[PDB]
């Protein structure tokens, strides 16, 4: 015989609890990747981005190492 | 069902071999005992609202964790609160009933926002069937008060929180409460009721204000929502033969797409109408009714004439075959009533509260053709016929026409 149902209240805040949020942790990860890729793509033309980030990528990085010949540069 | 007593409360239980139990608290608090029109309906709807130990919300959320269900209804005699659950969860349900009877906070907001709106939807759903309305109207004409009180709360007579709280003070007392357990171990239930319902008031037996008086008459309820007609005959000495007579006269078909072999069923041939004879025993009075519904007032009128004729014809002669058919149909009706948890609870509830020992389906008396014809003769020649017409009332029959 059972006198009482068996349960506990999980901690919650603003209608979020850990079981729910933990299901979404990976989704935040992917959104963060999406935002990272998108941000980097937006500033790919900025010379600093090329110098500091993009040219350092192995194999691919030589796409961003480009020199104007001194004969063709007024400045 | 082994009848016992646990701390002054009458407890009946029958153990079985199934995983599901039904516990029902039957209260002597139906509409014949009502103080104000509609209070027994309101008190029924106030069951499992907020109690001091446990809120309505908490109760429903916990009931879903047990997968239990809750069923409540009001009759002219009782309020029945039933729970259906898994056998092992019995102690929770006993304690829940104890909280309802001892510690219900009857709060005005619950009445306005929760209880009364639900009571109103309950009634509107019932009235969608014009036959319900006709049979309710017939009781009102036949008895006026007591059994003639409305079962359900209506808008025209507003029940107040003080009304409901007073009635609950009378009804929720050891003297008006019976516990009925289907598929519950009887020894276990007595132990639990004895601890849980110990501090319930003793109170006094609720009584009908005034004696049951019988009257004849007519009720004419104009609706635009379908047509029905009840022909009732009030009975001053309720006798078990009227069950046999109700089943004999019959009305509903016993097989699909057929009319039926019952005298009242044969009265509907050529019409899209249905008919049902019913007998209501209320201990000290009874009501024998024949209700006819249909979409055509002309057809209802036609069937009503044949219905009265059928009853007169029965008063003349019934064959031996027909009397045996009535015994068979009546034993069956008794058996299925004792099986259905809804009606079962109230049957033992009437044995526990009132004292009317139950008639087991196997002990249903066989009435001779003499006894049946005599019962029908006594009805066709009644001094107080009731007729309740519902729908296009200008086109339905009157008592004096029948
Ligand atoms: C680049 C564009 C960015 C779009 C980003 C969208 C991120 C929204 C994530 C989100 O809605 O999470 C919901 C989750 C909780 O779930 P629930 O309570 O809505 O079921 O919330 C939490 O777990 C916190």
């Amino acid at each position: 015989y059972v006198k009482k149902p068996s349960y506990k209240i999980v901690p919650h805040f603003l209608g979020f609890n850990i079981p729910t949020v933990s299901k979404w942790i990976p989704i935040f990860g992917i959104w963060g990747a999406a935002a990272g890729i998108g941000a980097l793509f937006l500033i790919e033309g900025v010379p600093r981005t090329r110098q500091d980030i993009l040219s350092k990528i192995p194999i691919i990085g030589e796409h961003w190492i480009r020199e104007i010949p001194a004969s063709d540069n007024p400045f | 069902f082994s009848t016992a007593e646990a701390a002054g409360v009458k407890v009946a239980a029958q153990d079985g071999q199934s995983p599901i139990s039904d516990l029902s608290v039957v209260l002597r608090g139906g509409s014949r005992y009502a103080t104000v029109p509609g209070v027994s309906h309101i008190l029924e709807k106030f069951a499992f609202q907020n109690t001091v130990p446990k809120s309505a919300l908490r109760f429903v959320r916990e009931l879903e964790l047990f997968g239990g269900k809750l069923y409540t209804h009001t009759t002219r005699e009782h309020i029945v609160l039933r729970t259906q659950f898994l056998k092992q969860d019995l102690p929770y349900f006993v304690d829940a009933f104890a909280n309802v009877l001892k510690e219900t906070k009857f709060q005005q907001f619950e009445l306005t926002e929760r209880v009364a709106p639900v009571a109103e939807l309950d009634l509107l759903k019932r009235e969608s069937d014009p036959a319900f309305t006709a049979l309710e109207a017939a009781h009102e004409v036949a008895f006026r008060t007591g059994l003639g009180n409305s079962v359900y709360a209506q808008g025209y007579s507003p029940v107040t929180l003080e009304d409901v709280k007073e009635f609950a003070r009378q009804v929720y007392a050891k003297q008006n409460v019976a516990v009925v357990g289907n598929n519950v171990v009887p020894a276990d239930l007595q132990q639990l009721v004895g601890t849980a319902f110990a501090d319930l008031q003793e109170g006094s037996k609720v009584t009908q204000a005034g004696t049951t008086t019988l009257h004849g008459g007519e009720a004419r309820v104009r609706t635009s929502t379908g047509n029905a007609l009840t022909i009732a005959l009030p009975i001053a000495e309720p006798k078990p033969v009227y069950h046999a007579l109700a089943s004999f006269l019959g009305g509903p078909a016993s097989m699909p797409w057929s009319v039926g072999a019952s005298p009242l069923a044969q009265a509907t041939v050529g019409t899209h109408t249905s008919v049902k004879a019913t007998y209501h025993n209320y201990g000290d009075a009874g009501l024998f009714a024949i209700t006819i519904k249909g979409d055509s007032p002309a057809e209802i009128s036609q069937v009503a004439h044949k219905a009265v004729q059928a009853l007169k014809d029965t008063g003349a002669e019934v064959t031996e075959e027909q009397a045996a058919r009535a015994y068979a149909k009546s034993k069956f009706a008794a058996a299925e009533a004792f099986e259905n948890p809804d009606s079962s609870a109230s049957v033992i509830g009437m044995e526990l509260l009132s004292g009317v020992s139950r008639i087991a389906p196997e002990n249903v008396q066989k009435f001779t053709p003499a006894e049946l014809s005599e019962a029908a003769a006594q009805l066709s020649a009644s001094a107080k016929p009731v007729v309740a017409a519902v729908g296009q009332v200008h086109a339905l029959p009157f008592a004096d026409e029948l």
